[PDB]
């Protein structure tokens, strides 16, 4: 307390309160996971229905502006979305200027040290959202790529922000990334998704998927569950 | 409180109480109701009045032909996202000649109330939108609120006594969808009336439509056009 | 909410800086200046030149332009920013402009100045108020006065606070809506507010008067105490 | 209290925020400066927390011209920005002039500089205090500059923690009519009063001003004046 | 929760402005009415010196001849807006080659009264009054320093201004001719402010759709005064 | 339908629909909620109370109702 | 010392560094340790790359960085702004090299870095990069150097130091070592690091906690050690 109301401002020890309650405030939002094979990457999210004012597919969390990148999100939509904007400029400004496709590694770099610029002048504050990058590249290998709204980015074979930090975790260490094909990675993705409290104290939520690998020549595209239906009955498989 | 400066402090419990507030000034404003069609998408306010000898604040505002709002907040911010919208409707119509689509123009607005959300010397844009628009990709009902956040509502309703609204809304959500125009208008009178008090009635005085079609301009639908709907309007009973 | 501010709100809608600088002013001298039938006098009293200090550098009184002068009451510094703002506003528009200038125009440039360096904060606004004097409206005199609120008026005969409390009441009770029959009862006006005024002993009251159709006029010390003693006399024989 | 901001003054007419910077001037490392005959002498000591360092790897005596010399008392990072600006002036001042830094102008410049900072609550004066010498017309001269944006000339002077005991040294031992070896001497000496522990080459270094030029002592120099200190 | 504009209050109200709405209060108070027959404002004195020149308040001032003004509050933000009103009127009509619609005013004027936090100030503590005959007629809004205006039948603004548009809104109708509407608001100014009507202590101006010029009125308050 | 249990009311009332009404509404409002029918129906002098006296007694509960909500600031 | 720690602009009473030793902690609060020697001909970093969860990469997760083909860096802090302040001293070397043309040593750069550094402190708008600075490099024909840098912008060179969070042990093991002249070659130095850092932790290390960097004047390239690589220094040190 009183060495907290600014996140220019340090704490006497350790670092700055605003962080931290940046975090926080990402640890509370919906889940989100993404999950990448040997060639492609998976994601998940879990959305809440609102009411029944909602319409069946409105201010979902699944966003994609690059020729090989996915993204999800898991925080607050309105910072979510503006991520997103920059992500997109960043993106467009790379491939004007270099003349091709960036790696997600530099993608997700430049974006952290932007959200870590955000933490930086008193006159702005820290995110309020963590989100996944995920993409492919034929030339040197395949990556998947974790910020939060601390301004600190890593790769992961598997991760999961929201609600389900931990016990999501988990679930991703049975798995064996290493050598399975993003086809189960899908099923594996929903299950996971529907076992880690789908709707324990909460009304309902809805289910949304992301899939980005080599076999799709690098692209991302939303996995179609209007299709085969066969992640979505596979985690029914898993209720008793 | 110490956390309750500008939208810059993030508080620990891992909210903005500035913008909490902000939502709270959403529910300061008046009975608002927004609801479409498979063809026509149609918003429905409460003028609210002043006296006796003044006109009620206006509540429904033109952006453009394909696009229309609603407003419920402090009007000063109400009018500058309008105007804002007009802008972006005329750039859209001046460089590709072309009407612009809902889904782009309302991820603008929300990254231009965002801003504010992040940078000190600036509140951010505290008013609750309606909008209706059709465009060459759908036609879509909307919702924004000061968190510059939006949500497309099939069925949506904002302001105080709203939620006797929202019931009746999410009730009859399995009629709607392929319902006629003049149904459509009489869904949302009904919608308006259960947010009324017992003391007060619908009449052209205080009640303002906006409609857009795919084959039908957004046009506001003030008075003259209240008179006819008012018929067939859900009597009041016990 | 508090008036630590200069842009903040009192809960009831008051802004005390802004009457904090009315106070100031009024914690300012005597300043009283009236229009007659055709001439504008004015009087500059509370000088108090104490030996070493010369009363020229006093500065009792600064024309801005040829038909207007001002001196203000309160910091002189202030005072001598706004007259070098007017005579330089006064003097450019009327070599600019198509047509020359008239007091109107620089009543509105100094209220606006006022009302500017009021208006935002890191910008103290000016302590001083001063009463206008101007000879072409049409020919005809008129009078204002200026505050620090970026406030002015029009008014047959005006006075500020320290002034205010005695004299402007003097002025309220004793002034004829004729009037003052020609400039030799204008300046009689004049000294019988100065008598009015704390100490009327002529040690450092000065008077500048101005016809309206002439240019300003600069009174001196004999001339005042001549006057003043005239005064006593027609006081003498009121009995 | 009234610290907390540089914008305004006390009741007792006192800036008390220049007064704690000047606080940061005495937890600075004591330097000792005078002035001889024949030149002027700029010592300081120096310490480490370990003797991992290396010592020689940075210089605290900094010249801004070939004639001149310069020593701080404070702390590192603001003295060396400092130095820095002033050796761009001075680079200014020859541009234009045509001529190198008089050791005058040079004082008033920097000092004006080191005022800049003394405005507005954003930015924050130098925890520095400067000694300068230099050779100006055939004589020696120096001065002083502190954060307060001020100079004030000295025939012998000193600062840093434990500064007033090197004051009643240089009272009670400096006159005018000193030679330049001397000079160095009654320095060193003043510095082994100032400092505890053994003053060695790995802790003083001292830079002299010669009419024609300034140089550096070389650390075989500085042992063998340390050495036999009286 | 007062520090500045730019904070929202607990609940979404902002004590900053809402206190500007009370600098209304410490105004004088202005009448306006709206009538088919034509617009008339009214506007309190309580004269204040017998030396000041009774015109020389602004709180009865003209933008165009086609339209009306009044005022209620602190009389340099309220000049302010007046000369911001001439201004956006004479542009109109130096682009468009035609009067300025009254609502479009309305509206121009409350751009710069949106400024006190939305820029890169403070709310101006002001209330006005527009009256216009034009191409809707005859015409009465009023507008406050929180940015909304409304189109207004009758209205009455400043300080005891809820007794009069208490009274004002027993009496009034929205069919009545202008002379009983300005008898009206002038028995309400009569039983408010002062004492007996007159000049010096009451100004008056309406403006007329057959006669879109000069609202003021100059010593024919006579007329009101041997009538009410 | 608790507290009412002891005040004779009429059977033609939808405790649903006065929960409808009732929203926010704490368990010691709701009881506030009956006591105010009873004390309307006494009022009216009545033999017993019905759907409208619950309805009044909400109206008279729920709330302080505000006041115009757009000419805030 | 309270309340007036507050800003980094404001300067205690007792006149004291308080936002730049909180920069310090917040160092410090990060469970990390790394430390640089200089040898005869060669200079030597290692730092803990404590990972802490096997779902991440680790590749995604290094701490020690090239900034130039020929000079080597190790960060202690949070990895925002470590990764901030690397590509900031990338940029002034790629600068550097563009306006001068031929090289700039270490020294060069980590006073740059110390400077700016220092300009983030003097001026209240922006907060002091939280984290310390590391480097290694050959200079010409006179041997490596090591240098540190820190959020305060001190700068200056060091035959050993250390960083992170065991600071005053890491330097005493080193101060204990140094004491002795002898033929400090690149193996010795690097199992002296290694040692230091197994003690200081105490704890026996497997091979992918370490992340090890060197350069040389025989090898002037900076080169991170491999995994392998590491293993045979740990076998060497296994004697």
């Amino acid at each position: 307390t009183g060495y907290d109301l600014s996140a220019s401002t340090f704490s006497p020890d350790g670092r700055v309160f605003q962080v931290e309650y940046a975090m926080k405030a990402v640890e509370n939002s919906s889940t989100a996971i993404g999950i990448r094979c040997k060639d492609g990457v998976v994601f998940g999210v879990e959305k809440l229905v609102l009411s029944k004012l909602y319409e069946e597919g409105s201010n979902k969390r699944l966003f994609n502006v690059d020729r090989h990148v996915g993204m999800a999100v898991a925080g607050l939509l309105a910072d979510a979305r503006s991520l997103a904007d920059i992500a997109r400029e960043e993106a467009s400004n790379f491939r004007s200027n270099f003349g091709y496709n960036i790696p997600l590694k530099h993608l997700a770099d430049r974006v952290a040290m932007y959200v870590h610029a955000y933490t930086l002048y008193s006159a702005v504050r820290p995110f309020g959202c963590s989100f996944m990058l995920g993409s492919y590249s034929v030339n040197d290998g395949a990556q998947l790529y974790m910020i939060d709204p601390s301004g600190v980015s890593y790769g992961y074979w598997g991760c999961a922000i929201g609600k389900a930090r931990q016990a999501a975790k988990t679930e991703i260490e049975k798995l064996q990334m290493k050598e399975m094909t993003c086809r189960d990675i899908v099923k594996e993705v929903a299950k996971i998704i529907y076992i880690v409290h789908d709707e324990v104290k909460d009304k309902a939520f809805e289910l949304e998927l992301s899939w980005v690998g080599e076999l799709t020549n690098g692209r991302h595209e939303i996995v179609p569950k209007d299709i085969r239906e066969e992640a979505e009955k596979y985690a029914k498989e898993s209720l008793k | 409180n110490q956390y309750d400066n500008d939208v810059t402090v993030w508080s620990p419990q891992g909210r903005i109480h500035q913008i909490e507030y902000a939502m709270e000034a959403v529910k300061q404003g008046s009975a608002t109701v927004g609801l479409k069609s498979k063809t026509h998408a149609v918003l429905v306010a409460l003028k609210r009045a002043q006296s006796e000898l003044a006109a009620h604040q206006k509540k429904i505002l033109h952006v453009d032909n394909h696009i229309g709002i609603s407003i419920a907040g402090l009007t000063a911010d109400a009018r500058l996202l309008c105007n804002f919208m007009r802008q972006e409707c005329l750039d859209s119509r001046f460089v590709f000649d072309r009407p612009l689509p809902v889904s782009r123009l309302v991820s603008l607005i929300g990254s231009k109330t965002q801003i504010p959300t992040q940078r000190y010397g600036r509140r951010p844009y505290g008013v609750g939108l309606l909008i209706a628009g059709y465009d060459d990709m759908g036609p879509h009902i909307f919702q924004t609120c000061p968190s510059a956040n939006y949500f497309d509502c099939r069925a949506m309703s904002i302001g105080a006594r709203s939620q006797s609204a929202r019931t009746y809304l999410e009730r009859h959500m399995s009629e709607f969808m392929e319902c006629n125009l003049n149904e459509l208008v009489k869904h949302g009178l009904r919608a308006l009336r259960e947010t009324l008090p017992a003391e007060q009635d619908l009449t052209t005085k205080n009640v303002s439509i906006g409609i857009v079609g795919k084959d039908l301009e957004f046009t506001i639908y003030d008075d003259d056009d209240v008179s006819p709907f008012l018929e067939g309007l859900e009597e009041r009973p016990q | 909410s508090y008036d630590r501010a200069i842009t903040v709100f009192s809960p009831d809608g008051h802004l005390f800086q802004v009457e904090y600088a009315q106070e100031a002013v009024k914690k300012g001298s005597t300043a009283v200046g009236v229009r007659g039938r055709d001439i504008v006098v004015l009087g500059v009293e509370k000088k108090s030149v104490a030996k070493l200090q010369d009363e020229r550098t006093v500065r009792k009184i600064c024309a801005l332009d040829d038909n207007v002068c001002m001196a203000f009451a309160g910091l002189t510094a202030d005072a001598r920013i706004v007259i070098n703002r007017a005579r330089v506003e006064c003097q450019s528009h009327r070599l600019t402009v198509e047509d020359p200038v008239t007091v109107e125009y620089i009543t509105r440039y100094i209220a606006s100045l006022k009302q500017r360096y009021t208006q935002s904060n890191g910008r103290r606004p000016f302590g001083i108020s001063a009463l206008i004097v101007g000879f072409d409206f049409d020919g005809t005199p008129r009078l204002y006065q200026t505050d620090p609120s970026g406030t002015y008026h029009a008014w047959k005969a005006n006075a500020i606070g320290r002034g205010a409390k005695s004299v402007r009441e003097f002025l309220e009770k004793n002034y004829t809506d004729e009037a003052i029959e020609t400039d030799d009862l204008t300046i009689k006006l004049v000294i019988k507010a100065l008598l009015e005024v704390v100490q009327s002993g002529g040690k450092n009251i000065e008077l500048a008067v101005m016809r309206r159709d002439q240019s300003l006029k600069i009174l001196n010390p004999e001339e005042i105490e001549k006057y003043v003693a005239e005064i006593e006399k027609e006081k003498e024989e009121n009995e | 209290g009234y610290s907390f901001s540089l914008t305004t003054f006390s009741p007792s007419g006192k800036l008390v925020q220049i007064e704690y910077a000047l606080a940061a001037v005495a937890g600075g490392a004591p330097s000792v400066g005078i002035k001889a005959a024949n030149g002027v002498v700029l010592a300081t000591e120096k310490k480490q927390k370990s003797i991992l360092y290396d010592e020689r790897s940075v210089h605290k005596v900094e010249p801004i011209t070939k004639h001149i010399g310069l020593v701080y008392s404070g702390m590192g990072p603001d003295y060396r920005v400092l130095v820095h600006r002033a050796r761009k002036l001075a680079q200014q001042y020859y541009l234009v002039y045509q001529e190198p830094i008089p050791t005058a102008q040079l004082v008033q410049r920097v000092a004006s500089v080191m005022q800049e900072y003394t405005q507005s609550g954003g930015v924050r004066p130098f925890g520095v205090s400067l000694l300068i010498c230099g050779w100006n017309e055939g004589r020696p001269y120096l001065f002083q500059s502190d954060p307060s944006g001020a100079y004030f000339a000295w025939k012998a002077t000193a600062h840093g923690k434990n500064y007033v005991n090197g004051k009643t040294f240089l009272e009670h031992h400096y006159n005018e009519d000193l030679e330049l070896e001397d000079a160095i001497h009654t320095a060193i000496l003043t510095l082994k009063e100032s400092f505890e522990g053994q003053m060695t080459e790995d802790n003083i270094e001292v830079g002299i001003c010669n009419e024609a030029g300034f140089r550096r002592l070389t650390p075989t120099e500085v042992k063998d004046y340390l050495a036999a200190i009286a | 929760y007062d520090r500045g504009v730019n904070t929202f209050s607990p609940e979404g109200r902002l004590f900053q402005v809402e206190y500007a709405i009370e600098a209304i209060k410490l105004g004088s108070t202005a009448i306006g009415i709206q009538t088919s027959e034509g617009v008339c404002l009214a506007v309190e004195k309580r004269i204040t010196s017998p030396l000041m020149e009774p015109s020389s308040i602004e709180k009865i001032v003209e933008i165009d001849a086609h339209i009306g003004c009044a005022m209620s509050g602190l009389i340099a933000d309220a000049k302010t807006l007046i000369d911001k009103a001439r201004v956006e009127t004479q542009n109109h009509w130096f682009t468009y080659n035609e009067t300025m619609t009254v609502e479009s005013v309305t509206q121009a004027v409350s751009n710069l009264a949106l400024q006190f936090g939305e820029e890169d100030s403070r709310p101006f503590g002001v209330a006005l009054l527009f009256g216009g005959v034009d191409e809707k007629g005859p015409q009465l809004f009023h507008m406050d320093p929180s940015g909304t205006f409304v189109q207004c039948d009758a209205r009455a603004i400043g300080s005891a201004s809820e007794g009069a548009q208490s009274s004002l809104q027993e009496v009034y109708h929205k069919s009545m001719t202008l002379k009983e509407a300005i008898k009206s608001s002038l028995i309400i100014l009569k039983q408010v402010m002062e004492e007996k009507l007159n000049a010096t202590n009451i100004e008056l101006a309406t403006v007329q759709p057959g006669q879109n010029f000069h609202m003021f009125t100059k010593e024919e308050l006579e007329e009101v005064i041997k009538d009410i | 339908q608790i507290h009412s249990r002891k005040m004779n009311v009429s059977p033609d009332v939808n405790y649903e629909e006065l929960a409808r009404c009732t929203d926010d509404f704490n368990g010691a409002q709701c009881k506030a909620v009956c006591v105010e029918a009873g004390m309307i129906a006494l009022r009216r002098g009545a033999t017993e109370l019905t759907h409208e006296d619950y309805m009044e007694g909400i109206l008279e509960v729920q709330a302080k109702k505000k006041a115009n909500l757009q000419y805030y600031a | 010392s309270a309340g007036f720690d507050r800003h980094i602009t404001i300067f205690s009473p007792e006149g004291r560094l308080y936002q730049v030793e909180y920069a310090f902690k917040a160092i410090n609060q990060g469970g990390l340790t790394s430390v640089a020697v200089r040898g005869k001909d060669c200079a030597v970093i290692v730092t803990q790359k404590k990972v802490p969860d096997k779902l991440l990469d680790s590749s995604t997760v290094t701490h020690l960085f090239k900034i130039t083909e020929n000079i080597g860096c190790v960060m202690t802090g949070m990895t925002a702004d470590s990764r901030s302040q690397v590509q900031r001293a990338r940029y002034e070397a790629a600068n550097w090299k563009y306006k001068y043309g031929y090289e700039i040593p270490v020294d060069m750069l980590c006073k740059r870095i110390a400077d700016i550094s220092q300009v983030y402190t003097q001026n209240a708008e922006m907060r002091p990069l939280g984290c310390c600075m590391i480097l290694i490099g050959i200079d010409e024909e006179q041997g490596p150097q090591v240098y540190k840098c820190d959020p305060a912008g001190y700068y200056c060179g060091f035959k050993a130091t250390a960083a992170g969070v065991k600071q005053t042990e890491s330097t005493s093991f080193l101060e204990k070592k140094v004491k002795k002249k002898f033929d400090w070659t690149f193996e010795q130095t690097v199992e002296t690091a290694i040692t230091c850092l197994s003690t200081v932790l105490s704890i026996d290390f497997k091979p992918s906690e370490i992340e090890v960097g060197v350069v040389t004047v025989e090898n002037p390239k900076f080169r991170i050690l491999t995994e392998a690589e590491i293993d045979a220094h740990l076998v060497a040190l296994a004697e």
